[PDB]
């Protein structure tokens, strides 16, 4: 929250 | 309502 | 108990009526896809102006009213194509879907929002006529036939020392070309030579470099897209789909992390966090319909498909 | 076309 965010969106691997 | 995604389709993975 | 007045517009039609204050993005969206019989609505979504006036498309999975919309009433939405097939001869299965992105990028065209050289313009401004009024008929269509209408983008109208006559001209000799054609293929074959221009299905965001240097992130159906401040037409860099193993956020950064390892990592910043998270939604959504459109037809797609063919 | 719920 506030300020803070973080996600890592990793893509499908074959 | 329990749609759960963003838009009108779903969401995989 | 519906207390939450709505107006939804769409291309050419607006819808007034009153929700539940519990109301669901989703159900909203329901609402509107029924009462216009929309089927093919994975392309489709619900803008809003928040209250500092930006546009914002609404989350079908939380309350309506629960979003940062704004306090007047009724609230204002305008039901828009989101999502962009790769092609639309092969995806845009029935006539209101047809008609509804022929005229939203019609008007993007006319309004200058997606460039369109004047060439171009004037074979669109072409298709657009024959749609509107069929075959071209000299009987009728006299000298001045197209003086009402809005065909052309006001910068290829205020750049060219041709005068209005003369781009009727440009445009009825092609116009007399379609003879014959039915008025739903001519918007087909608008749309066909629409989805080739470069900033045809392009969202664009403002962005920074790690220097602090102005670009812009360009999102598609087919990946990413990173421009130089002074043109949106030619990517500096392109980032399709199969060369990213991750882009990873951190409150107003993004970095786009290879699949070749032996490549680089490029880092940029979106202006404001909420900017940021709208950049992961829309590129999970436009990588989900990619890996959609490569899968079969469901059921309902053999099925609209084959009444659409039906229909001839 | 215009629907409207008066």
């Amino acid at each position: 929250g506030g300020s803070s965010w973080e996600y890592i969106w990793t893509l499908p691997s074959g | 309502g329990s749609w759960k995604y963003p838009d009108a389709f779903e969401l995989s993975g | 108990p519906k207390t939450i007045s709505v107006r939804v517009t769409t291309m050419d039609a607006e819808l007034e009526f009153a929700i539940q204050p519990n109301t669901t993005g989703k159900q909203l969206f329901d609402q509107v896809v029924k009462t216009i019989g929309l089927r093919e609505v994975w392309f489709f979504g619900l803008q809003y102006q928040d209250t500092k006036g930006f546009s914002t498309w609404l989350k079908l999975n939380k309350k309506v009213t629960a979003q940062d919309v704004r306090k007047e009433s009724p609230l204002l939405f305008k039901f828009r194509a989101k999502f962009y097939p790769e092609d639309v001869s092969e995806e845009l299965i029935q006539d209101i879907t047809q008609r509804l992105f022929f005229l939203q990028v019609k008007e993007g065209i006319l309004n200058d929002d997606i460039y369109c050289p004047p060439e171009t313009a004037v074979l669109l401004a072409s298709y657009a006529v024959q749609s509107k009024y069929g075959d071209f008929n000299k009987e009728v269509h006299k000298s001045g036939y197209l003086a009402g209408d809005k065909l052309l983008p006001q910068r290829v109208l205020e750049q060219h020392k041709l005068n209005k006559d003369q781009w009727e001209e440009r445009i009825q000799v092609w116009h007399e070309e379609h003879r014959g054609m039915l008025r739903e293929d001519a918007v087909l074959e608008y749309l066909k030579i629409a989805q080739d221009l470069e900033m045809y299905g392009v969202n664009y965001f403002s962005i920074k470099n790690k220097k602090g240097s102005e670009l812009w992130l360009g999102v598609d159906a087919l990946g990413l897209n990173i421009y130089e401040q002074n043109d949106r037409l030619t990517p500096k860099i392109g980032f399709p789909w199969s060369e990213i193993r991750n882009i990873s956020f951190n409150d107003k950064k993004f970095v786009i992390k290879p699949i070749d390892k032996k490549a680089p990592d490029f880092v940029f910043y979106a202006p404001r966090l909420r900017i940021n998270k709208r950049i992961l939604a829309l590129c999970m959504g436009n990588h989900e319909l990619y890996m959609r459109r490569r899968k079969p037809d469901t059921i309902e797609v053999q099925q609209m498909k084959a009444q659409a063919r039906e229909e001839k | 076309a215009a629907a409207a719920a008066g």
